[PDB]
């Protein structure tokens, strides 16, 4: 129901990680729109990816992950010293408007 | 005409259209089974052809699988907010039926726009269709569309492989008006005709018992009835051959 | 040569009706609220519908929101003005508009216009159910008889008709002479 | 885009705080908002939208008692609660946006509230 995901995945710094997001098809195989979130610890929750084809206006390139069917996933490639963070997903569910998220994704890059 | 359309109008632009002088026989498209929901609001889905209003509404538009829960009288939902604001005594039946085997296309179905954003909501059955690009912040915008200035649309785009939440069903609502005499009423039956028995007729408008024999009075051409010196019916002329 | 061709009604007649065009083709209606010339003339919505020598009789009235169109193409050769004689009016339409109408107009010869009034005729219907004469039961005193009898030949006699009394003429009023308002406070 | 958040603190079961999102930088009036929350470690959780139209929304624990209100004008911004339980501790933080499209991408500084 909620895009639960394994709360971490890691990967070498330059190198890719992938972060899933993964829900029911009542939605994530229904809309056109999935938006993906991340924060550093105390940050503003951060929107990462909505309309998976789009970003924000000057949101570095690095990121925009796709989503597989069922299942979406988070590709940021080219892992920096600034690539440390927590990562959350979020999306619309098919009832009363309601706007679901992301389990938490603590994106742990190994130190 | 308008149910069994080949070009359906956009929501943005929803429709409207009055029916008079008609005959409408809502059951022959009751039991038509390719309607994903017979909702009427006021009345029943049968007992219809018994109901003999001045006029009825036929709109025309598509939206999205769970718009058509939004339909709804009195409702609080994107598309009862700035599409087509259903007033909550509403009286008929929405009508709405998936499309996705119909109106979808590969790539997407891009030539639907629903009313994106605006400041409120509308008046019963108001038809939005102006396009001035929304106002927001502190500045009209003037064509630029800047912070807070935003089209007041946004293309569907239907994906043949989008969910039922996102596949197209293409909706048609009626409403019944009352004002003035009736021209749109459902059928009416007409049984076999038996003569030499005493039965208890009703022909169009009179009823009475008798016993209706073949005769040979020659009406003209417009008449409906005879009578006799003291004003009792006495002939009548058989409504379905003459 | 076929001149007198439309109708107008309503109450405004400008933007706020009927409508009966025969525009050489076709007879045409509508209800929509026209915009007609001051001038309306055929050089050479609720509702729509499509398809001397000659007197196209007609009546209209417009009661209980029914606008019935009675009648007759009846054929004469004359030149002066209305020929004397008699020919009843078949009810031709029945719409179910509903306009208020206390106006009209023509469009496009001669054509008279009466005013019905609410009388009382005795219509005489023949063996073929075809009125064939009527007798207006106001008109004279012996229209007034042979209504009382109902025939149209009366024989002789005297026969009571109607009942005449003399109305009155003035509306006396007279009341106590009081100006005080009355203590209802 | 000057939204600063104001009114959080900690509540017996039975008050109501009134929070005060100052709308500076963008209209609340003729536009629309949304307001979440979020546990400490964990996704946000959406307690309220507020339509150009006044419409509103609440999710599940929140739906019949939160109730969200702003005056006329872009001055402030609510978010009322009722019937508090203890297990509505969780750091608030203003999004604005309105529902999945047109997403959530400016903010809010952040108000620490917690329930208990
Ligand atoms: C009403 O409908 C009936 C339907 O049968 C018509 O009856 C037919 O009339 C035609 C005249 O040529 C003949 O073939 C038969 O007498 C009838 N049956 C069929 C199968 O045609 C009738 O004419 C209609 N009348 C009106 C006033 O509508
Ligand atoms: C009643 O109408 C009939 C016609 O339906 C009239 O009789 C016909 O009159 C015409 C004269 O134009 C003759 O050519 C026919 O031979 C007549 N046929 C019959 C059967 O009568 C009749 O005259 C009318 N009734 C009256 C009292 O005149
Ligand atoms: C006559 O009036 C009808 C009514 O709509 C119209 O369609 C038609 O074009 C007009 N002219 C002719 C020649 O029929
Ligand atoms: C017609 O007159 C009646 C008289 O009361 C009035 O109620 C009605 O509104 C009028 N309709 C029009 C169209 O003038
Ligand atoms: C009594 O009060 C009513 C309402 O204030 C007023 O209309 C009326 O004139 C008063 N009575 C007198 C005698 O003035």
């Amino acid at each position: 129901s909620a895009l639960t995901q394994p709360p971490s995945a890691s990967g070498s710094p330059g190198q890719s990680v992938t972060i899933s997001c993964t829900g029911t098809s009542s939605d994530v195989g229904g809309y056109k729109y999935v938006s993906w979130y991340q924060q550093h610890p105390g940050k503003a929750p951060k929107l990462m990816i909505y309309e998976v084809s789009k970003r924000p206006s000057g949101v570095p390139d690095r990121f925009s992950g796709s989503k597989s069917g069922n299942t979406a996933s988070l590709t940021v490639s080219g892992l920096q010293a600034e690539d440390e963070a927590d990562y959350y997903c979020s999306s619309y569910e098919g009832s009363n408007n309601f706007v679901v998220f992301g389990g938490g994704t603590k994106l742990t890059v190994l130190g | 005409e308008v149910f069994n359309a080949t070009r359906f109008a956009s929501v943005y632009a929803w429709n409207r259209k009055r029916i008079s002088n008609c005959v409408a026989d809502y059951s022959v498209l009751y039991n038509s089974a390719s309607f994903s929901t017979f909702k009427c609001y006021g009345v029943s889905p049968t007992k219809l052809n018994d109901l003999c209003f001045t006029n009825v509404y036929a709109d025309s538009f598509v939206i999205r699988g769970d718009e058509v829960r939004q339909i709804a009288p009195g409702q609080t939902g994107k598309i009862a907010d700035y599409n087509y604001k259903l007033p909550d005594d509403f009286t008929g039946c929405v009508i709405a039926w998936n499309s996705n085997n119909l109106d979808s296309k590969v790539g997407g179905n891009y030539n639907y726009l629903y009313r994106l954003f605006r400041k409120s909501n509308l008046k019963p059955f108001e038809r939005d269709i102006s396009t001035e690009i929304y106002q927001a912040g502190s500045t009209p915008c003037n064509g630029v569309e800047g912070f807070n200035c935003y089209f007041p649309l946004q293309s569907y785009g239907f994906q043949p492989t989008n969910g039922v939440g996102y596949q197209p069903y293409r909706v048609v609502v009626l409403s019944f008006e009352l004002l003035a005499p009736a021209t749109v009423c459902g059928p009416k039956k007409s049984t076999n005709l038996v003569k030499n028995k005493c039965v208890n007729f009703n022909f169009n408008g009179l009823t009475g018992t008798g016993v209706l024999t073949e005769s040979n009075k020659k009406f003209l051409p417009f008449q409906q009835f005879g009578r006799d010196i003291a004003d009792t019916t006495d002939a009548v002329r058989d409504p379905q051959t003459l | 040569s076929n001149i007198i061709r439309g109708w107008i009604f309503g109450t405004t007649l400008d933007s706020k009706s009927l409508l009966i065009v025969n525009n050489a083709t076709n007879v045409v209606i509508k209800v929509c609220e026209f915009q007609f010339c001051n001038d309306p003339f055929l050089g050479v919505c609720t509702f729509e519908y499509v398809s001397f020598k000659n007197l196209r009789e007609f009546v209209f009235k417009n009661i209980d929101g029914y606008f019935k169109i009675y009648s007759k193409h009846t054929p004469i050769n004359l030149v002066r003005d209305l020929p004397q004689g008699f020919s009843a009016l078949e009810p031709l339409v029945d719409l179910p508009i509903g306009i208020n109408i206390t106006r009209f107009q023509t469009l496009l010869a001669a054509y008279y216009v009466g005013y019905l009034q609410p009388r009382t005729f005795l219509l005489k219907y023949n063996e073929n159910g075809t009125i064939t004469d009527a007798v207006d039961c106001a008109l004279d005193p012996l229209s007034e008889t042979k209504c009382t009898l109902k025939s149209f030949t009366v024989e002789k006699g005297i026969y009571q008709t109607s009942n005449f009394r003399v109305q009155p003429t003035e509306s006396i009023v007279r009341f106590p002479n009081i100006t005080n308002l009355c203590p209802f406070g | 885009v000057q939204l600063v958040e104001s009114g959080g603190g900690l509540i017996q079961p039975g008050g109501s705080l009134r929070l005060s999102c100052a709308a500076s930088g963008f209209t609340v009036s003729s536009n629309y908002m949304s307001w979440v929350r979020q546990a400490p470690g964990k996704g946000l959780e959406w307690v309220s939208v507020i339509y150009s139209g006044g419409s509103t929304y609440y999710a599940d624990s929140v739906k019949g008692r939160f109730t969200i209100s702003r005056d006329n004008s872009k001055n402030t911004l609510y978010l009322q609660m009722n019937s508090l339980r203890a297990e509505d501790t969780a750091v608030y933080y203003c999004a604005r946006g309105e529902g999945w499209e047109l997403p959530y991408d400016y903010w809010g500084q952040g108000t620490l509230v917690t329930v208990s």
